[PDB]
């Protein structure tokens, strides 16, 4: 799949497609690096296949917490802001690395390009191709067409995310519905 | 031929088709690839015992051919190397992690068994003689 | 009989139109840039970032 | 039919169309690659030909659930996020591969280019031709005309999809109909 | 008639007309292929001379059904979606090829270019000529004029289809009319 | 490479998801008992219908075993060396490596195995004198002594 | 990550990206300087990762109060204007460096480019690339596209900042809630 994305990027430029990924082609590595950068930038916001709610307790007597997973963003369920310094948990506002009690937080992990949904992968590949074309051959009609294709795949990814995450009116209607029962 | 066992720089002498195919083990603990970087094709530098295990993926073909694509002689060699390496880790015994049938090893004894603790584990006679 | 039949047809159409009107759903535009993950909760009047 | 779409893309470029299958000197391989990528991207969203796994009860010993190989997108019927990892079902929010209960999921599969409806096939072929033309010959009036043709074929595909799935008002009016009887 | 359509396509380009169809002219076969593609694409939607309502029962003990006719689209009168795999009937949602009971369906057959109404044939021929001109000599005023002619013939075909298929208010007015009798 | 599931009693349609190269490469097991090919038929590419419905609920197993007799595509006798031919030929080997890795294709070892100081976990109780034994049956001997 | 942003800026200029850290002949130093300047300017305003000096009681003998070295902006919690002079706290309205009572001040610190959230880092990198492109290759469509990308990343950063700091209505509604109980 990654080879297909790199081939899409090369097709956008008009160069020759590759059949062996991790080759010595100068533009092959460029496509992979651009794809990785775009993927990390776009998965930073929470999606249905990135956000996991976990709670980690300091294993020793109250001290540091080594953050697991390949985290991209790290929100705190409690009223504290969390960071990631030297691979361990860090309190951004308190400027401390040692925690006393267990912390509950929602972490946005990173997903490899081989194991993400089809629509999201297509969006990432086409955005990378559009960015590479803009940087290489300049901004023209081809750039706008590639941006349009990327936007269509973005709409498809948004539709998938909204379908798999049921976002209905179930926040305050619970109070007005449990009372009728 | 497919695994290597041996404080900041680690050499990689075994061949591979991709960098991500190599898993690094420290004291039988796996380390995520985000905790180290590849200085070269034969050097791994950690961020801060050493066992390297190769595991080529078997879900996709490494080299996919396409109609109207550039072809070189080395493509067939790499494609064959994929299966060759897969058979290599199959032979070394570090790939198979269990069985789903009854082994029928005919009149041969298994050696170097660790003493089980869960009563469902197998047992060697180093404990049978002690019991006896 | 004809007036009753016309009334029945009109009443059925009115019922269908009332069912259609009772339908409620919110459409989200991806190009707008609204933070849907934070706008969905809202309720108590939070500050949700939007690019509109 | 695949050779027909490759010839469509070749005609869009103004080159002479081929008859023999995938044994041509000119760079028609880009047409095939773009066709495959566009077909996967378009079929990623749910259409009227997509399967369902009504109930897959896992065996407690392995704990893993197999998914169709040609899957593109998966939506859990209940409120669970699902995805593929190593060809088996995966829990995005739990980051686990094992399951103890039944799963009801809706899965979107991929279809070969000789096995899909005529309107969708024509839309995919015209989109591939437009993308290849944008990559190679630039963005001129021909690209706009090809985009318009692809949009018309997409509209026809939407008409067919709406015809096959009768999306009338039969969700809340069922309560009124039951009340009337 | 087909020779006349090919001559129209050649006239649009400005080349020499042919008097013997199935000749060795490189542009003669191109015109026929484009005409066939346009015809198959445009007849996919139901018309008055394409849609026939038929019911086919599995001839042996419940098994496969070999689909007859030169089908283009295949809608299901019942609540099931039908396909066409390996020349036999196929249930798209059930992923099965064996049927137990008789199936009622509306099939859109394909019509040869020699046996279709005059307006529809003119529309197909002019659309093919416009597409060929766009692909060959680029998008210009001639392309817009050809598109306008094709649109006029499309309007004529729509008028013919609406005239031969009486589409009046006879859906719910039957209930309000039989009661007055 | 294979799939196992528990189906309710009275089920005749079995849906396969394994990407096979031939229909004869799919083996159907009911309650760890091999089912003869004459007892079921392929309604479609991904659907198996049993001739007789299952009397009681049981586990359905769908092991695939690639036929490693001869090369699927023989190039010297007519193969054109095209994309799909090479793809299928390599797919045969890829599939074979898959079933070999899954570990359901090896029946026995003709040599002295060496676990190298690793436990053979989850070993079932022996039934025959030549079978191996686990620590569970060593508990009875420890208690009696 | 810093080398990744330097490569982003190099790609924006169309030059070949580097791998070795700060050992390159081409003028990529301008990229680093612009990145540092842009990061300081952007972080100058208060964001969700900024420290607070709740209470610093000065010793009467020296009279001066130390401030963090990496500070960028300081706001007194009370009604006093504060600033830095020779690394210590300074009274702007009084033009004095000595203090006799406690000070409650909010201070904004600077963050290294390998220690800040992904969205803010991407925004800084893209802004630096846009500025470098404007300086070197002029103001063309590429500059506008880079500015748009930077604006999108800034919007994502604002979304993250609003997520971490729950800015609901909890300032005057507290009185009403207390009255209700």
């Amino acid at each position: 799949r990654l080879t297909d994305a790199v081939n899409v990027t090369l097709e956008a430029l008009g160069e020759s497609r590759i059949v062996d990924i991790n080759t010595s082609n100068p533009s092959a590595g460029l496509a992979r690096a651009a794809l990785d950068r775009t993927r990390r930038g776009v998965l930073s916001t929470g999606w249905w296949f990135n956000t996991i709610i976990r709670e980690v307790t300091p294993t020793p007597n109250p001290g540091q917490i080594k953050v697991p997973w390949n985290q991209l963003s790290m929100y705190g369920l409690d009223g504290t802001k969390y960071g990631e310094r030297d691979g361990v948990l860090y309190n951004l506002v308190d400027q401390t690395k040692v925690f006393s009690d267990t912390v509950h937080l929602k972490v946005v992990i990173d997903i490899d390009f081989e194991d993400l949904p089809e629509h999201m992968a297509m969006w990432v590949a086409n955005a990378t191709a559009a960015q590479v074309y803009l940087n290489d051959l300049g901004a023209d009609g081809n750039y706008k067409s590639l941006l349009g294709i990327a936007a269509e795949y973005e709409a498809m990814n948004m539709r998938e995310h909204l379908r798999n995450q049921r976002y209905s009116t179930s926040r305050t209607h619970a109070a007005r519905k449990i009372r009728s029962g | 031929y497919s695994w290597s066992e041996q404080t900041t720089l680690i050499s990689v002498d075994i061949e591979y088709l991709d960098k991500s195919y190599i898993y690094l083990y420290i004291n039988n603990v796996l380390i995520s690839n985000s905790d180290y970087s590849w200085n070269s094709d034969t050097l791994i530098q950690l961020n801060t015992t050493v066992l390297l295990v190769r595991r080529t993926d078997k879900e996709y073909l490494y080299i996919m051919f396409a109609e109207g694509a550039a072809f070189i002689r080395e493509n067939l060699d790499v494609q064959n190397t994929q299966f060759l390496h897969l058979a290599q880790e199959l032979v070394e015994g570090r790939s198979i992690d269990g069985f789903y049938g009854d082994l029928s090893m005919n009149g041969y004894r298994i050696t170097h068994l660790a003493d089980g603790v869960d009563p469902k584990d197998a047992v060697n006679k180093g404990q049978l003689d002690s019991v006896s | 009989a004809g007036d009753f039949a016309r009334l029945s047809v009109l009443s059925q159409a009115l019922t269908l139109y009332e069912v259609e009107a009772a339908r409620l759903y919110n459409a989200v535009s991806a190009g707008a840039g609204i933070d849907v993950d934070a706008a969905q909760a809202a309720e108590t009047g939070d500050y949700v970032q939007t690019s509109a």
